[PDB]
C-alpha cells in the first residue's frame, strides 16, 4: 500500500498502520 | 512536504517513515 500515491485519508491511514505505537506528524505543507 | 512527495508523487516507506514520531 506504500508505493502509490496516497491523498488525503489514504495518506493519513498509511502512516497510521506504517508509524505503529510511535504516532506520526501529518503535516501537509 | 508529504504531499509533494506521497499525493503529488508516488510515496515510498522511506519518507512516510520520517514523518513517524
Amino acid at each position: 500500500f506504500v508505493n502509490q500515491h496516497l491523498x488525503g485519508s489514504h495518506l493519513v491511514e498509511a502512516l497510521y498502520l506504517v508509524c505503529g505505537e510511535r504516532g506520526f506528524f501529518y503535516t501537509p505543507k | 512536504g508529504i504531499v509533494e512527495q506521497c499525493x503529488a508523487s508516488v510515496c515510498s516507506l522511506y519518507q512516510l517513515e520520517n514523518y513517524c514520531n
